[PDB]
């Protein structure tokens, strides 16, 4: 009886509606820039775009981005989303401007929108996600657990259909924002330039002197001079060998991160979703400078 | 501008890579004292990218406020990973900062 999510665009909506969306997003992005000690909401709606989709169960067909799950209190409270909250109520004023959009596509599309915005690579996207409701909500404990080692995070990816460089890629978001004590229970940034997709996380964990410390919630994390960390599953990007192979590219070339990125980020948002044939290519949103706005 | 204010804004956005006192470290970025009134690219010290060192502009309240919006686009092939501050009241309270606090 297997569970199938048929993508179906709304109606009557094209190209330059979703790109008026992503401009409203971007636009909120760029004014809001108080948010978390001036890091800005680029992260946050990033992490938010991942969590949506990351409760997927490839065996079942369980979660995924289709249904705009977090909307419902289960998911909203899920103690693995505690932070998320600030991206829900950033696209609060966003949705009401566009009541026809559904709220899959808007988690989603918030952080294409982020990543493109804070100048990290195209990331193409498709809409049609429908609303579910809320019996559809999957329970708490599909995200993955940060103090961990490189084989839980090998087979927890193979459960999102990730492998080992779709895995590192991805995991290379952790150049943006930070940890927050009281929402993870671990506390730092990965680097310097918070806001702006670049290679940084890899380079990083590669040349930074990392060392193993309780921080203030006795949780263990890896701690640089510096003020950086890393938590125990980016670490293990270095223990592992195949992993480290991969940071090793990605560190020595930005443009490769760039492209692998871009792939299993939109595979990412896009996994337990059917789209028909007839259903339109990818779209690909101009950034708030390439219309001079 | 207002300093105290200033101050906030680059303990947030500035200081990681920043110092600004005399005798600073340099650190991914270059130390700041002694910054108004003299030319691009001399923090003694640090590695500078070719386009920072010879941008051969003197930086002051008009050249800081512009750089601070874009610094890649008023310096093209800067290694200074920073988007920009987008508002002018940000900037001009971060700028009287700086203008203190690398000067004493
Ligand atoms: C690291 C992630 C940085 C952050 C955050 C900021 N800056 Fe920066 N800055 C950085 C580097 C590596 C350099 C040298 C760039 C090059 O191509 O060589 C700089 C340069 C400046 C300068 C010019 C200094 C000179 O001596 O000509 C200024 C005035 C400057 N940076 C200021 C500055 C302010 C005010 C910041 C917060 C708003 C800021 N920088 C962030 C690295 C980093
Ligand atoms: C093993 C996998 C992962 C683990 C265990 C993990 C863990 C975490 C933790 C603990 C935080 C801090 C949350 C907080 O305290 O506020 C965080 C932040 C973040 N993660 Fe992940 N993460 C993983 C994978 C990913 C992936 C795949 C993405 C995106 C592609 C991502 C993007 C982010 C972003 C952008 C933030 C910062 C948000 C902010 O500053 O508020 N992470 N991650």
């Amino acid at each position: 009886k297997t569970l199938v999510h048929v993508a179906s665009v709304e109606k009557g909506r094209s190209y330059e509606d979703f790109q008026k969306v992503y401009n409203a997003i971007a636009l909120k992005l760029r004014e809001d820039d108080e948010y978390d000690n001036y890091i800005g909401y680029g992260p946050v709606l990033v992490r938010l775009a991942w969590h949506t989709s990351g409760t997927w169960d490839k065996h079942d067909n369980t979660g995924g981005s289709y249904g705009g799950t977090y909307r419902f209190k289960k998911e909203f409270n899920d103690p693995s989303n505690a932070g998320l909250q600030n991206g829900f109520k950033f696209l609060e004023p966003i949705h009401k401007e566009f009541p026809w959009i559904s709220s899959g596509d808007l988690f989603s599309l918030g952080g294409v929108t982020a990543v493109q915005e804070m100048q990290g690579p195209k990331i193409p996207w498709r809409a049609g996600r429908v609303d579910t409701p809320e019996d559809t909500t999957p329970d708490n404990g599909r995200l993955p657990d940060a103090d961990k080692d490189a084989d839980y995070v090998r087979t927890f990816f193979q459960r999102l259909n990730m492998n080992d460089r779709e895995v590192v890629a991805l995991m290379g978001a952790h150049a943006l924002g930070k940890t927050h004590l009281k929402n993870s229970g671990y506390e730092g940034p990965w680097g310097a330039a918070n806001n702006v997709f670049t290679n940084e996380f890899y380079l990083n964990l590669l040349n930074e002197d990392w060392k193993l410390e309780k921080n203030d919630a006795n949780n263990e994390q890896w701690d640089s001079k510096s003020g950086y960390m890393m938590l125990p599953t980016d670490y293990s990007l270095i223990q592992d060998p195949k992993y480290l192979s991969i940071v090793k590219e990605y560190a020595n070339d930005q443009d490769k991160f760039f492209k692998d990125f871009s792939k299993a980020f939109e595979k990412l948002l896009e996994n337990g979703i059917t789209f028909p044939k007839d259903a339109p290519s990818p779209f690909i949103f101009k950034t708030l400078e390439e219309q001079g706005l | 501008g207002d300093v105290e204010k200033g101050k906030k804004i680059f303990v947030q956005r500035c200081a990681q890579c920043h110092t600004v006192e005399k005798g600073g470290k340099n650190k991914t970025g270059p130390n700041l004292n002694g910054l108004f009134g003299r030319k691009t690219g001399q923090a003694p010290g640090f590695t500078y990218t070719d386009a920072n060192k010879n941008k051969g502009i003197t930086w002051k309240e008009e050249t800081l406020m512009e750089y601070l919006e874009n610094p890649k686009k008023y310096i093209p092939g800067t290694k200074m990973i920073f988007a920009g501050i987008k508002k002018k009241t940000e900037r001009e309270d971060l700028i009287a900062y700086l203008k203190k606090a690398t000067n004493e």
